[PDB]
C-alpha cells in the first residue's frame, strides 16, 4: 500500500524540544511524542512529554512531493503530502471549511488560494 | 538518461493504479488520511512515534558497503518496494507552486537536478557549488527566458517536464511524519524546494483520442501478461473476475478482445471460470513488457482523466473538448501549445488566460502564429524574459508576507 | 581470466635525448619496474626492432644480452619453397615466436646467479637500458622539408606513425598490448618545438636552463604500451572555448583553419557522455595534424594524431562529413584504445565493434539518419563484395593451439593469434563486420541495455584504474570477449550464443532466394511466398528470422522463418481490398497520399516484399516482383534501402518511358540526396537502352531546365546556385550521368558534349561563398566519362588529325584546368587529380598515346599525396593493359624506396585490386626473374612495416597463389 505522509506543526518551544529529541535519536521519543486522532478524522491531541496540545488536521492547498536520494543528484519520489496536523497550546482537547489551510509552507507561497491560484470559471 | 525504480518500471500496483474513480481523480496526488480496518493503528488512543536515526545510519552504511564490495563507482539501489520507503536515505520535500500540473511523477519515478549556470564574460572561475544537483554549463537557455551571466538556476529534469526549483529552509515547527499500519515514524528534514511552472517535454493526450485509446489497450495488455506471470498453475491460467475488479470501467467484450489471441476459455461448472494460456503462445518476457508501456505514458493519461473530471465538475460536457477559456487551461491544450512552440512551429500567448498563477507571474500556453517580423519575435522574447525574471525574483525571495 | 604471461609490471620511464636532424637519430635510456612471477625467470625477454642497444643494466649490474631478428628472412636465404603456403606458415610461426606470448626470445637478458638469488629473495626490480634509435627505418618519422639550412629548424616535424604493435619499432617493451603500466616521460625538445604524448604536462619550466627545453609527461592513468607516441615541432592552439581543456597542435601557417575545423568537437563530447554517463575519462585530449599518415585514422591515449588533409577550412563543403566523420573515429576508438582492451588479438572484435558502432550512433544523431542507413548499406556493400571475392572474416575465440590449423579462412593467410598477417581489405572488413554485429546485438537487445552494459564496463574499468596498483587485482581493464559476453547475459540472458555461432563464429554471408509467389491471386491459398536458398563457394544457412511486407494500404506483415530451407510460407493476410476506386487511401502509412490503379491491380493486394528492412542479417537478396511494384516503391517508400535497391533492380532490365517518368518524378522533391545520384545513373543505363527506343527526349536537359531558375534562366542555368546542399550534390552529380547518355550510331552525346562545355564556361565569381571547386572536378569527370574508344580506326594515335574533333575540345578544357590549378591551386589539386584520371581514360581510348611519362612525372616525390596517389593508380592500370616491364620494375623499386608509407600502402593495395601479370594468364613472363625479386621483397627490404609485406603476401595471393609459379 502507498505510504501516508503529512506535515506535523508544533508550537516553537515544543518543536524545539521534539527537535532536540529527534536529533538525539533516543528510543524513548516513542513515549515522549504521541499522536491521537479523534473519530471525526479532523481533530486530535498531540502529547509532548505527556503534555496535550490540541491539534487540527488541515488540507494544504499546494500539492507537495517528498523525494529520497543517495547521490544528491538523481531523486526518487516517495510520497504525496497535502495535509498538516497543527498543534496549539489553547483549544478544546475534545471538540463537540475551517479545515482549509490557505497558505504555503514556504515564504513566497503566502496566500496562494487568494492571490496565486487562478480560479475556475463555472458554466 | 532517467532510470526509474524497479517497481516503477515493472508497472506495479498500487504505485501505478489501474483504475481511479471520480473521488480518486479529484484526490489525484492529494491522498486523504484514511483509517485502517485492522492493524495497530486501527485501535483508538495514542500511538508511539518512533525515531529513525539508527535505521538511517545502518541503511546508508550497508548500501555503501554494497557499493565498495563490487567494488566502487555508481550503484543502483532502488530494486524493491522496500527500497522506495522514506524511512532511510537523504530526503527533500518539493512543493509545487502549480495546483494541478500538466505532468506529475508517481511514487517510485526518478528525476534529476541540473544546476544551469551561464558563464561570466572573460575569466570565469566556475559555477558556485550547491548541496544538490549536477552543474550544467549552458550557452543556450533551456527555459523560455535567458540566463544572465553569473546566474545559477536549479531545476528538476526528467522525461516528463522541466521546472526551476528554489532551495528554501523548512520551518522550525514542521516535521515529516511517516504513517504506516504498524506505527508512526518521524524524521528531521530541513531542505524544501519551491518548484515553478513546468516546461512540459511529453505530450498529454486529449480525451478519447487515438493515442489515449491505444494507451488504455496496451496498459490492459501489460496487466493481463503480468497476471499470467503471477499464476503458478501449469498451464498458466487467470480469471475474468480479476481483470474486471481492476478495470470496472471496461466492458467484458473489450477484455474478450485482448484475451482471444493469447488464451483459451475452459468452462467449469461454477460461476468462476478460467482463461488458460495457449500452449503455442510464448508469453513475453519482463523487459519486453517494459518496452510496451513506459511510466511517462501513464502519467500523461493520468493527467488527462483527472483534468477531464475537473472539467465535468465545472459544468463542461464532452462536446466542449471557438474554445472556452478554462478548456484552454487543460493539459492537452497547454502541452501541445508548448511543444510546438519549442519546435519552432508557433509562438505563445504568454500574457493570457492560461496563466496558472492568475496574477501575471506565469506563462499562458496558448498558440499564436509566427506572424515588423523581427519586432514580433523580439516582443515575444521581451514578454518571456520579463515574467521569467519576475518569477525568479518572487519564488526565491525570503520576504515575510 | 588472467594472463598466461609472467612478470607483472607497474611503471616505465622514457628519456629521449639528442634527437638529431642531420644524421637523424635518437638516443635514450629506459627504466622498468617489474614484479617477477616465478623464480628462475632468468632469460627475461623484451622486444623491439631496429634498436641498437648501447647497454643494459639491472641495479648497476650489466647482465646478459640476447638479440635476434627472426622477423627477417628465412634461416636459409635460398629456401627454394617459394610458394605461398610454406612462407605463410613459416612466417606465421616465426612472428608468433617473435611474440613473447610463450617462452621465447628477442631481448633475453639473462639474470645472473647473484640477481637470481635476489629473485629467490625479492621479486622486485628496476631495469635501466641505454639504447639508440638510428635513422628509423620503419618505426618513426622525421618529416623534413628539403632545405636543410634554416627551414630544417622551422618547417620540420618528428613523430611516430605505426600500426598497433609498432611500439616495438620505437622502444623496447613487451608484446606491447595488454600490460597495464604507468609512465613518466622525459623529452629533450627544442624550446620552440613542442612534443606531445600521452599523460600530462607534469613538470616543465624553461627546463635545464642551458639552450633547449625538456618535457615531463606523466601518465598516471594505467595503460599499455601501444598508446604512446610523440609529435615534435608543431604550434599550440587551445581550441577550448566551450570545454576548456581541448588541445591542438598544428604546423605553422596552418593555424586559423583549425579555428574552423576543430569545433563541433564539443558537441561530440556531449554526445559521448550522453551515451556513457561519465566524463571524458582523462585529464585532457590532444590532437596533432601532420603531413603524413601511416594510417589516416590513428588514435592513441588522450591523443589522436593524423593527417593534415582533414582541415576543411570553412569554404570547402565536401569535407562537411569527412572531417568530423573521421574525428568521430578518433574519439570512439580512443576510449577503447584507452581502457577496454583485448586479452589477445583473437579477442579484439568487441573493441572495434563497440567503437565503430558508437560513432555510428553518433552519425544517427548528428546528421542524416537516412544517411546513417545509407552508410549501413555501403557497409554491406563492402562486406558482401569482399567475402564473395575472398573467404570469410572470422572472429575467433578459437586457437589452433598445439601446432594445429583449424583454418578454412586460410584462403590466403593466418589470422588466429596475429595482427600482422592480415590485409587491409581483411582488416577493414573486420571493422565493418564489427559494426554490423553490434547492430545484431541491437536486434536482439535494447539500446538502453547497451547503455547499461557499457556503463557497467566503464564503471568497472575506471574503478579498477587510478589507484595504488591493487596488486594481483588489477587486470579488470582487459575486458575481452568472454566475460563481456557474460556481462551481456547478466544484463539480459537471451539466446545470443546462437548469434555468436552464426555471425561471430561462422564468417559467411547469406544470399536469399526468397521466391515470390502470388496467392490470393483470387487464389484459394492465401498470400503465400516460398523461402529458398543454396549457393556455395561461400554460403551459410540462417533459418529462423522474419519477413516484412507492405500491403496496399495496410499492415506491415511480418512472417517467421525456419531452417530446412525448402520452404513455403504464408502472409498475415490483408483484407479484401476491393472497390479500390472507392478505397482510395485506406491509410497506407500515416497520412501518405497516393493513388494508382496503374499496376496489375485486378488481383494485386500486395505492394512490397522485404526481409528485415533494418538490415539484420548480412544479406544479398534475390527475388522478382512486378515491375510496377518496384517503380511504385520508387514513387515513395520510407526506406532509402528500398529506394536504392529498386534503383538497382530497375537499373537491370526495363525501358518503358514511364520508368523514365517515375525516375524524374523521384528526382524532383525533398526525398534524399544520394538516392538521386544513383537515380541519375539509372537514367544513364536506361537511356543507353533507348537506342532503337529513343522515345523520350535527349534526357535530363529538361531536368536542368525545370529545376533550376537563377533569374528564370532563359535557356541556360549559370549562377550562384548554392547554400541549398540538396542542389549542391545534385548539380555536382547529374552532368556525369548526362555524359553517359549514348545511343549506338557513334554513341553520339554531341549535344551533351557542347552543353557540358557551356557549363564549364558559366562559372561563378566570389558571389558563391563556397569555393567553386568540386563542381569543376565532376564536370571534368563527366568529360572523362565522355569515353570515345572508336575514333582511331587504323592508326590515328600519333598527332595525325591532331585528333579530332571534340576530343580536342576536351583536351583544351583539361589543359586549361591543369594549368589553372598549377597557378591557382584550389584545394589539394583535386581538379588536377580528376584531370589525371581523365588523361588516362584518354589513353585507354588511344587518343593521346599510351605513354606514362606525364603520370610518371606526377608520381614524383615533391607533390601532394593525392596527386601522387592518383598517378600511381593510373600507371598501375598502364602496366596492367600495356605491358611495360620497365615501369613495373620502377614501381617495385619505389615500393622499396620512398619515405612515404601511405603511397606504399596504396600502391600495393590497388596494385592488387588492379593487377597486371594475372595468374595463369602469363604472357608477360613473371617466371623469369620477377618472382625472384618479389620473393626478395617479401623477405628483404620490408621489415620496415608489417603491412608492406602483408601487401606482398597479397601480391603472391593474386599472382600465382597456391603453387609453384611454373618456373621449376
Amino acid at each position: 500500500e502507498l505510504e501516508s505522509q503529512f506535515i506535523l506543526r508544533l508550537p516553537p518551544e515544543y518543536a524545539s524540544t521534539v527537535r532536540r529529541a529527534v536529533q538525539s535519536g533516543h528510543v524513548n521519543l516513542k513515549d515522549r511524542l504521541t499522536i491521537e486522532l479523534h473519530p471525526d478524522g479532523r481533530h486530535g491531541i498531540v502529547r509532548v512529554d505527556r503534555v496535550p496540545l490540541a491539534s487540527k488536521l488541515v488540507d494544504l492547498p499546494c500539492v507537495m512531493e517528498s523525494l529520497k536520494t543517495i547521490d544528491k543528484k538523481t531523486f526518487y519520489k516517495t510520497a504525496d503530502i497535502c495535509q498538516m496536523l497543527v498543534s496549539t497550546v489553547d483549544g478544546d482537547l475534545y471538540p463537540p471549511k475551517k479545515f482549509i489551510w490557505n497558505h504555503g509552507i514556504t515564504l513566497p507561497l503566502k496566500n496562494v488560494r487568494k492571490r496565486r491560484f487562478r480560479k475556475t470559471a463555472k458554466k | 538518461i532517467i532510470q526509474h525504480s524497479i517497481p516503477a518500471v515493472e508497472l506495479r500496483q498500487p504505485f501505478f493504479p489501474t483504475h481511479m474513480g471520480p473521488i480518486k481523480l479529484r484526490q489525484f496526488h492529494r491522498p486523504p488520511l484514511k483509517k485502517y480496518s485492522f492493524g495497530a493503528l486501527s485501535q483508538p488512543g495514542p500511538h508511539s512515534v518512533q525515531p529513525l536515526l539508527k535505521h538511517i545510519k545502518k541503511k546508508a552504511k550497508m548500501r555503501e558497503q554494497e557499493r565498495q564490495a563490487s567494488g566502487g563507482g555508481e550503484m543502483f539501489f532502488m530494486r524493491t518496494p522496500q527500497d522506495l520507503t522514506g524511512k532511510d536515505g537523504d530526503l527533500i520535500l518539493a512543493e509545487y507552486s502549480e495546483e494541478n500540473g500538466p505532468l506529475m511523477m508517481q511514487v517510485g519515478m526518478a528525476t534529476k537536478i541540473k544546476n544551469y549556470y551561464k558563464r561570466k564574460p572573460g575569466k570565469d572561475p566556475g559555477a558556485p557549488d550547491c548541496k544538490y544537483g549536477e552543474t550544467v554549463y549552458c550557452h543556450t537557455s533551456p527555459f523560455l527566458g535567458s540566463l544572465h551571466p553569473g546566474q545559477l538556476l536549479q531545476a528538476f529534469e526528467n522525461n516528463l517536464f522541466r521546472a526551476p526549483i528554489y532551495l528554501h529552509k523548512m520551518p522550525e515547527t514542521d516535521f515529516l511524519i511517516i504513517r504506516t499500519r504498524q506505527g508512526y515514524y518521524i524524521r528531521e528534514l530541513v531542505d524544501i524546494f519551491v518548484v515553478g511552472q513546468q516546461c512540459p517535454l511529453f505530450e498529454v493526450p486529449g480525451p478519447n483520442s487515438k493515442r489515449a485509446n491505444t494507451h488504455i489497450r496496451d496498459f490492459l495488455q501489460v496487466f493481463i501478461y503480468r497476471l499470467f506471470w503471477k499464476s503458478k498453475d501449469r498451464p498458466r491460467r487467470i480469471r475474468m473476475e480479476d481483470i474486471k475488479k481492476a478495470f470496472p470501467s471496461h466492458s467484458e467484450s473489450s477484455i474478450r478482445k485482448r484475451l482471444k489471441l493469447c488464451a483459451d476459455f475452459k468452462r467449469t461448472g461454477m460461476d468462476s471460470n478460467w482463461w488458460v494460456l495457449k500452449s503455442d503462445f510464448r508469453l513475453p518476457t519482463e523487459e519486453e513488457i517494459r518496452a510496451m508501456v513506459s511510466p511517462e505514458q501513464c502519467c500523461a493519461y493520468y493527467s488527462m482523466i483527472a483534468a477531464e473530471q475537473r472539467l465535468k465538475d465545472a459544468g463542461y460536457g464532452e462536446k466542449s473538448f471557438k474554445i472556452d477559456d478554462e478548456v484552454r487551461t487543460a493539459p492537452w491544450n497547454t502541452t501541445r501549445a508548448f511543444i510546438a512552440a519549442m519546435k519552432g512551429k508557433c509562438l505563445l500567448e504568454v500574457t493570457g488566460v492560461a496563466d496558472p498563477t492568475g496574477c501575471g507571474e506565469g506563462f499562458s500556453y496558448v498558440k499564436i502564429p509566427n506572424k515588423s517580423v523581427a519586432e514580433h519575435q523580439e516582443r515575444y522574447k521581451e514578454e518571456c524574459q520579463r515574467i521569467f525574471d519576475l518569477q525568479n525574483k518572487v519564488l526565491s525571495s525570503t520576504e515575510v508576507l | 581470466f588472467e594472463s598466461p604471461r609472467p612478470y607483472k609490471l607497474t611503471h616505465q620511464v622514457v628519456c629521449i635525448n639528442n634527437i638529431n636532424f642531420q644524421r637523424k637519430s635518437v638516443v635514450g635510456f629506459v627504466e622498468l619496474t617489474i614484479f617477477p612471477t616465478v623464480a628462475n625467470l632468468n632469460r627475461i625477454k623484451l622486444n623491439s626492432k631496429q634498436c641498437r642497444i648501447y647497454r643494459v643494466r639491472i641495479n648497476d649490474l650489466e647482465a646478459a644480452f640476447i638479440y635476434n631478428d627472426p622477423t627477417l628472412e628465412v634461416c636459409h636465404s635460398e629456401s627454394k619453397q617459394r610458394n605461398l603456403n610454406y612462407f605463410s606458415n613459416a612466417y606465421a610461426a616465426a612472428v608468433s615466436a617473435v611474440d613473447p606470448d610463450a617462452g621465447n626470445g628477442e631481448l633475453c637478458i639473462k639474470v645472473p646467479s647473484e640477481l637470481w638469488k635476489h629473485v629467490d629473495e625479492l621479486k622486485v626490480l628496476k631495469i635501466h637500458i641505454n639504447f639508440s634509435l638510428d635513422q628509423p627505418k620503419g618505426g618513426l618519422h622525421f618529416v623534413v622539408p628539403s632545405v636543410e639550412g634554416s627551414m630544417a629548424e622551422r618547417g620540420a616535424h618528428v613523430f611516430s606513425c605505426g600500426y598497433q604493435n609498432s611500439t616495438r619499432f620505437w622502444f623496447p617493451c613487451v608484446d606491447s598490448y595488454s600490460e597495464l603500466c604507468t609512465w613518466k616521460l622525459e623529452f629533450t625538445v627544442d624550446a620552440a618545438m613542442v612534443a606531445v604524448s600521452n599523460g600530462d604536462l607534469v613538470e616543465t619550466v624553461y627546463t635545464h636552463d642551458m639552450r633547449k627545453k625538456t618535457f615531463h609527461y606523466m601518465l598516471t592513468i594505467p595503460t599499455a604500451a601501444s598508446n604512446i607516441s610523440l609529435a615534435i615541432g608543431p604550434f599550440e592552439i587551445l581550441v577550448d572555448p566551450y570545454m576548456h581543456e581541448v588541445t591542438h597542435f598544428c604546423l605553422p601557417q596552418l593555424l586559423p583553419l583549425l579555428k574552423h575545423t576543430t569545433s563541433y568537437l564539443h558537441e561530440v563530447f556531449e554526445f559521448y557522455e550522453e551515451i556513457l554517463t561519465c566524463r571524458y575519462p582523462y585529464s585532457c585530449f590532444k590532437t596533432v595534424f601532420i603531413d603524413e599518415a601511416y594510417v589516416e585514422v590513428a588514435a592513441y591515449a588522450s591523443m589522436s594524431i593524423f593527417s593534415t588533409n582533414l582541415l576543411h577550412s570553412a569554404m570547402i563543403i565536401d569535407e562537411t562529413p569527412l572531417t568530423r566523420r573521421c574525428l568521430a573515429q578518433s574519439l570512439a576508438q580512443q576510449f577503447f584504445g584507452c581502457f577496454i582492451s583485448r586479452m589477445s588479438w583473437s579477442d579484439e572484435w568487441v573493441l572495434k565493434g563497440i567503437s565503430g558502432y558508437i560513432y555510428g550512433l553518433w552519425m544517427k544523431k548528428t546528421f542524416g539518419v537516412n544517411e546513417y542507413r545509407h552508410w549501413i548499406k555501403e557497409e554491406l556493400d563492402k562486406i558482401v563484395a569482399y567475402e564473395l571475392k575472398t573467404g570469410g572474416v572470422l572472429l575467433h575465440p578459437i586457437f589452433g593451439g598445439g601446432k594445429e590449423k583449424d583454418n578454412p579462412a586460410s584462403h590466403l593467410h593466418f589470422s588466429i593469434k596475429h595482427p600482422h598477417t592480415l590485409s587491409w581489405e581483411y582488416y577493414s572488413m573486420f571493422q565493418c563486420k564489427a559494426h554490423l554485429v553490434m547492430r545484431l546485438i541491437e536486434n536482439r537487445i535494447s539500446m538502453e541495455f547497451m547503455l547499461q552494459v557499457f556503463n557497467k564496463l566503464l564503471s568497472l574499468a575506471s574503478t579498477a584504474s587510478s589507484q595504488k596498483f591493487q596488486s594481483h587485482m588489477w587486470s579488470q581493464m582487459l575486458v575481452s570477449t568472454s566475460g563481456f559476453l557474460k556481462s551481456i547475459s547478466n544484463v539480459s540472458g537471451k539466446d545470443i550464443q546462437p548469434l555468436i555461432k552464426q555471425w561471430v563464429d561462422q564468417s559467411g554471408v547469406v544470399k536469399f532466394y526468397g521466391s515470390f509467389a502470388f496467392n490470393r491471386k483470387r487464389n484459394v491459398l492465401e498470400l503465400e511466398i516460398k523461402q529458398d536458398y543454396t549457393s556455395p563457394g561461400t554460403q551459410k544457412y540462417v533459418g529462423p528470422l522474419k519477413v516484412t511486407v507492405q500491403e496496399l494500404d495496410g499492415s506491415f506483415n511480418h512472417t517467421l522463418q525456419i531452417e530446412e530451407n525448402s520452404l513455403k510460407h504464408d502472409i498475415p493476410c490483408h483484407s479484401k481490398s476491393r472497390r479500390n476506386k472507392k478505397k482510395k487511401i485506406p491509410l497506407m502509412n500515416g497520412e501518405e497520399v497516393d493513388m494508382d490503379l496503374s499496376a496489375m491491380d485486378a488481383d494485386s493486394p500486395l505492394l512490397w516484399i522485404r526481409i528485415d528492412p533494418d538490415m539484420s542479417v548480412l544479406r544479398k537478396v534475390e527475388f522478382e516482383q512486378a515491375d510496377f511494384m518496384w517503380q511504385y516503391q520508387l514513387r515513395y517508400e520510407r526506406d532509402v534501402v528500398a529506394q536504392q535497391e529498386s534503383i538497382l533492380a530497375l537499373e537491370k532490365f526495363p525501358t518503358p518511358a514511364s520508368r523514365l517518368a517515375l525516375t524524374d518524378i523521384l528526382e524532383q522533391e525533398q526525398c534524399f540526396y544520394r538516392v538521386r545520384m544513383s537515380a541519375c545513373f539509372c537514367l544513364a543505363k536506361i537511356a543507353n537502352s533507348m537506342v532503337s527506343t529513343w522515345t523520350g527526349p535527349p534526357a535530363m536537359k529538361s531536368l536542368f531546365t525545370r529545376m533550376f531558375c537563377c533569374k528564370s534562366c532563359p535557356n541556360i542555368v549559370k549562377t550562384n546556385n548554392f547554400m541549398s546542399f540538396q542542389s549542391y550534390f545534385l548539380q555536382k552529380t547529374m552532368p556525369v550521368a548526362m555524359a553517359l547518355l549514348r545511343d549506338v550510331h557513334n554513341l553520339c552525346p554531341k549535344e551533351v558534349l557542347t552543353f557540358i562545355l557551356d557549363l564549364i564556361k558559366y562559372n561563378d565569381n566570389r558571389k558563391n561563398k563556397f569555393s567553386d571547386n568540386y563542381y569543376r572536378a565532376e564536370m571534368i569527370d563527366a568529360l572523362a566519362n565522355s569515353v570515345t574508344p572508336a575514333v582511331s580506326v587504323n592508326n590515328e594515335v600519333r598527332t595525325l588529325d591532331n585528333l579530332n574533333p571534340d576530343v580536342r575540345l576536351i583536351l583544351e578544357e583539361i589543359t586549361r584546368f591543369l594549368n589553372m590549378e598549377k597557378l591557382l591551386p584550389s584545394y589539394r589539386h583535386t581538379i588536377t587529380v580528376s584531370c589525371l584520371r581523365a588523361i588516362r581514360v584518354l589513353q585507354k581510348n588511344g587518343h593521346v598515346p599510351s605513354d606514362p611519362a606525364l603520370f610518371k612525372s606526377y608520381a614524383e616525390y615533391g607533390h601532394f599525396v593525392d596527386i601522387r596517389i592518383a598517378a600511381l593508380e593510373a600507371v598501375v592500370d598502364y602496366t596492367k593493359v600495356d605491358r611495360s616491364y620497365e615501369e613495373l620494375q620502377w614501381l617495385l623499386n619505389m615500393i622499396q624506396n620512398d619515405p612515404v608509407p601511405y603511397v606504399r600502402h596504396k600502391i600495393l593495395n590497388m596494385l592488387t585490386k588492379n593487377p597486371p601479370f594475372t595468374k595463369n594468364m602469363e604472357s608477360p613472363l613473371c617466371n623469369e626473374a620477377l618472382v625472384d625479386q618479389l620473393w626478395k621483397l617479401m623477405n628483404s627490404g620490408t621489415s620496415h612495416d608489417w603491412r608492406l609485406r602483408c601487401g606482398a603476401v597479397d601480391l603472391y595471393f593474386t599472382l600465382f597463389g597456391l603453387s609453384r609459379p611454373s618456373c621449376l
